[PDB]
């Protein structure tokens, strides 16, 4: 059973 | 009912990040950024699942990243320093020649950069010391423990020692057998 | 010594009912204030201070970002739910109970007890006290929820009262990790 | 150096025991492969603590655009920041992440200090070598360092691609590459010697091949030398 990350993402530049 | 958290944070200028998941307030797991492999809190969580610990470094790359921008953005507005609360505690109603241990819960602050250190009769200490990541809390402070073992005693006194930056003096917090 | 300046990331996943009921809230934070969040009960990034703005319209923008961040509460959400169920969820260990007195008095010159359940999980515990096997909601002062951090808890409800002799009280433990509400009576 | 019946004694790990890609990873990042060496860089710019970024460190790379340097410490790296410093390791790409996004590559170690390092005159580092005890002539030029203190990471990627062009070492037994085994010493006279099993490399990948030279070890250059003893068997 793998635990998936959540990715995050860049602001608004 | 129940409540995961994938909480972590980039700090400047630290330049210090971390990374882990939570289960109702206790931690499940961390990735050690430098070792950069996943640190299950009990050993016992690992035999079961995983984590590339390889992801939680590039999430925090970006982290770094979205904080500069916020920072400038913010028009370089910094963090309001938040003291903490400290409050030693134990594992279990002490028990003379019947060990336990000692815990330095400190909550309620930020930024995420906290010292403990552990007094024995005003000596210091590496008696089996570790520690815990910085855990969230609903306010966005952090919450942190600090256990030291120890085998009881009326010819010991301990304390715990935890300086901050929201603090105008180290805090001292002395914990001993009464009888 | 300098300023900090810090950026807080948290991916929420709130569990009602065990799976049947699932809310995804990622939430950003600067310093201490939460500038932008997604909602799966909304579907879609929203400011939630000035600072926030430029974020929001923006990630709403890719549909197509937006259509993963809602299917989340499949892949991620409830995925990784069942993933540590076993040693979370269905984590279960029996508390540990125990009586003793505050300072060991004089016989019937007002007292204090201390029940001091330790060894915890999960929180959710219940702890009445008995005098002669009569309840007492009069006296009960409990210090409250006390979470360890290595995934035990630690109660303690104490109860004032006057030892007449004779009398016998007891600290009764209802835990999900025990099928009968452990005892334990003590003599005045 | 020492006897090759004893040296042929302590346990190397065998060619035999490389799992997958990672021998054509080790002639990848040993003699294919391109590696840093820029002097008098600067910087106090970081990922997280352990490591030391060069922004804008690649000047016509079609993919990168900075190296980010990872020490084992904090410590170590308060060494080298902001400071004048000297690179010259091996980087790498799959997996690395700190730099600007997609164009990053990462690296172990490899810094020295700037300031007082030069030589009056480049140093030709003196190798010993032994193919089954039986030493054989290898050229003064091969470990070439202007660095007084080098690091011992610099002399190796230089021998490494040496037993290479000389014997296959790292090319499949197909392909010939008979030596199954070998070490090298880099030996100094006033400091503890540094030992590096040839084939004792761990993982698959660049990113634990190059692990160790995690530690940036650094030793005097002069009156130094270098030891090599491999083994067919």
């Amino acid at each position: 059973p793998k635990y998936v990350k959540q990715n995050t993402l860049k602001l608004a530049t | 009912e129940h409540v995961i958290i994938q909480a972590e944070f980039y700090l400047n200028p630290d330049q210090s990040g971390e990374f882990m998941f939570d289960f109702d307030g206790d931690e499940i797991f961390h990735v050690d950024m430098a070792k950069k492999e996943t640190v299950w809190r009990l050993e016992e969580f690992g035999r079961f699942a995983s984590f590339e610990a390889q992801g939680a470094l590039a999430n925090i790359a970006v982290d770094k990243a979205n904080l500069e921008i916020m920072t400038k953005r913010s028009n370089y507005t910094p963090i309001t320093n938040v003291p903490p609360e400290v409050t030693v505690l134990t594992n279990s109603p002490v028990e003379l020649r019947e060990p336990n241990v000692l815990i330095c819960f400190i909550d309620k602050f930020t930024p995420p950069v906290v010292n403990v250190t552990w007094l024995r009769n005003g000596k210091p200490v590496t008696t089996g010391v570790s520690e815990t990541v910085f855990l969230p809390r609903e306010d966005h402070l952090f919450r942190k423990f600090h256990y030291l073992p120890f085998l009881p005693s009326t010819e010991d006194v301990y304390d715990c020692r935890v300086e901050h930056w929201g603090l105008d003096e180290p805090l001292l917090k002395h914990w001993e057998f009464d009888a | 010594t300098r300023p900090r300046f810090l950026w807080q990331l948290k991916f929420e996943c709130h569990f009602f009912n065990g799976t049947e009921r699932v809310r995804l809230l990622e939430r950003c934070i600067y310093n201490q204030e939460e500038s932008v969040r997604f909602d799966s009960d909304v579907g879609e990034y929203r400011a939630v201070t000035e600072l926030g703005r430029p974020d929001a319209e923006y990630w709403n923008s890719q549909k197509d970002l937006l259509e993963q961040r809602r299917a989340a509460v499949d892949t991620y959400c409830r995925h990784n739910y069942g993933v540590g169920e076993s040693f979370t969820v269905q984590r279960r260990v029996e508390p540990k109970v125990t009586v003793y007195p505050s300072k060991t008095q004089p016989l019937q010159h007002h007292n204090l007890l201390v029940c001091s359940v330790s060894g915890f999980y999960p929180g959710s515990i219940e702890v009445r006290w008995f005098r002669n096997g009569q309840e007492e909601k009069a006296g009960v002062v409990s210090t409250g929820l006390i979470q360890n951090g290595d995934w035990t808890f630690q109660t303690l409800v104490m109860l004032e009262t006057v030892p007449r002799s004779g009398e016998v009280y007891t600290c009764q433990v209802e835990h999900p990790s025990v099928t009968s509400p452990l005892t334990v009576e003590w003599r005045a | 150096s020492e006897k090759s019946e004893e040296i042929n004694e302590k346990d190397l790990r065998k060619k035999s025991e490389l799992q997958g890609t990672a021998l054509g990873n080790l002639k990848q990042i040993y003699y294919y492969n391109e590696k840093a060496k820029t002097e008098n860089k600067e910087s106090h710019d970081q990922f997280l603590q352990h490591t030391i970024l060069f922004k804008g460190f690649f000047t016509d790379h079609s993919w990168y655009n900075d190296l980010l340097v990872d020490f084992d410490s904090k410590d170590i790296v308060d060494k080298y920041k902001g400071k004048k410093v000297d690179l010259y390791g091996a980087y790498y790409g799959y997996q690395c992440a700190g730099g600007t996004p997609n164009k990053t590559a990462c690296m172990y170690g490899g810094v020295t200090l700037h300031d007082n390092n030069r030589l009056t005159e480049e140093k030709k580092v003196p190798i010993n070598l032994w193919l089954d005890g039986k030493q054989n002539t290898v050229p003064l030029e091969t470990v070439k360092t202007n660095k007084k203190n080098v690091t011992v990471q610099e002399l190796d990627l230089q021998a490494r691609r040496y037993l290479q062009e000389k014997y296959n070492l790292y090319n499949s037994d197909v392909f010939d590459g008979k030596v199954q085994r070998g070490l090298i010493v880099f030996h100094t006279s006033t400091e503890p010697s540094v030992n590096y099993d040839l084939f004792g490399a761990q993982g698959q990948y660049s990113n634990t091949l190059l692990r160790i030279y995690r530690d940036n070890k650094t030793i005097n250059s002069e009156n130094m030398h270098i030891a090599i003893y491999l083994y067919t068997s």
